[PDB]
C-alpha cells in the first residue's frame, strides 16, 4: 500500500 | 498585530512540521498559509541578524525567499509566548505532489520530467542560497495547478549548507541515503541527490522504491512500471550506493532523459487542466 512517512 | 492583519481560515494540515491554516491577508486579499510552531517542540534553533533567537526554519526561509523561485516564500513571521507563527504564500488551487501521485498513479515521463526539472531548479536555488532542505519528498512539494509550477515546503528539518560531514538527521528515513542508515553520516549534496532519485522513482513508478533499511542499503532497484531505459539509468545513478558515484546537479540536468523539458505553462495546459 502507498503511505506517507512522518519526518524525524 | 497578527490577529488583526490576517483572516484565519480552515486547518490545511498538521504533523511533524506544525499546524497550518488557510488564510487571507486583510491588506490585499492575498491568499496565505499560516503555520504555527510550538517553541517547546523545536529541535534546532538559529539566530537572526537582529540577534533574536528564532527557529532554524525561519533563518532558512529568509535565505531562500529572496526573489521568485520554486520555493514557497515566507512573507512575515511573529513570535508568541509559546510559539512562532509563519506567514507563507498559498497557491490556489493547490495539491501536494504526494496526493497528486496517489490519485494519478505513475506519471507519464513527460510530466515527471517537467516536475523533476522544476524540483532540481528549486533545490539548486536553495543550495545557492546556502540552504540544505534535508527532507525532499513528494509530501513536501506543492503543485500550483493553474501555473504548472512546483513549490518546495517544510524547511523544518533543514540546515545551513556546509561541505563537512553531517551527523544529525531529522528528515524522512525512507528518503535517506544508505550512508545515513549504515554510519549516521552524510554529506549534504550527495544525500540530496539520493533523495531526488527516490523522488524520481516515486513519480514514474507511482510509489517510492524502498520501505525498509535493508532495501535502502541493498542497492537493487526493481522497476514495477514500464520506465524508459534513459529514465532507469538516471534513477540508478542518483541511487548509487557510494555517494561519490552519484551525479552532480549539473550531470542530472545534462542527462539525456532530462532534455526538452516542457515549460510550466505547457505542463499545466497539457497535464493539469
Ligand atoms: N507544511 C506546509 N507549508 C505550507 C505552505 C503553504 C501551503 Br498552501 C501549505 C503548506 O503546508
Amino acid at each position: 500500500k502507498r503511505r506517507r512517512h512522518p519526518s524525524g | 498585530p497578527l490577529e488583526s492583519q490576517y483572516q484565519v481560515g480552515p486547518l490545511l494540515g498538521s504533523g511533524g512540521f506544525g499546524s497550518v491554516y488557510s488564510g487571507i491577508r486583510v491588506s490585499d486579499n492575498l491568499p496565505v498559509a499560516i503555520k504555527h510552531v510550538e517553541k517547546d517542540r523545536i529541535s534546532d534553533w538559529g539566530e537572526l541578524p537582529n540577534g533574536t533567537r528564532v527557529p532554524m526554519e525561519v533563518v532558512l526561509l529568509k535565505k531562500v525567499s529572496s526573489g521568485f523561485s520554486g520555493v514557497i516564500r515566507l512573507l512575515d513571521w511573529f513570535e508568541r509566548p509559546d510559539s512562532f507563527v509563519l506567514i507563507l504564500e498559498r497557491p490556489e488551487p493547490v495539491q501536494d505532489l504526494f496526493d497528486f501521485i496517489t490519485e494519478r498513479g505513475a506519471l507519464q515521463e513527460e510530466l515527471a520530467r517537467s516536475f523533476f526539472w522544476q524540483v532540481l531548479e528549486a533545490v539548486r536555488h536553495c543550495h545557492n542560497c546556502g540552504v540544505l532542505h534535508r527532507d525532499i519528498k513528494d509530501e513536501n512539494i506543492l503543485i500550483d495547478l493553474n501555473r504548472g509550477e512546483l513549490k518546495l515546503i517544510d524547511f523544518g528539518s533543514g540546515a545551513l549548507l556546509k561541505d563537512t560531514v553531517y551527523t544529525d538527521f531529522d528528515g524522512t528515513r525512507v528518503y535517506s541515503p544508505p550512508e545515513w542508515i549504515r554510519y549516521h553520516r552524510y554529506h549534504g549534496r550527495s544525500a540530496a541527490v539520493w533523495s531526488l532519485g527516490i523522488l524520481l522513482y516515486d513519480m514514474v513508478c507511482g510509489d517510492i522504491p524502498f520501505e525498509h533499511d535493508e532495501e535502502i542499503i541493498g542497492g537493487q532497484v526493481f522497476f514495477r512500471q514500464r520506465v524508459s531505459s534513459e529514465c532507469q539509468h538516471l534513477i540508478r545513478w542518483c541511487l548509487a550506493l557510494r555517494p561519490s558515484d552519484r551525479p552532480t546537479f549539473e550531470e542530472i540536468q545534462n542527462h539525456p532523459w532530462m532534455q526538452d523539458v516542457l515549460l510550466p505553462q505547457e505542463t499545466a495546459e497539457i497535464h493539469l487542466h
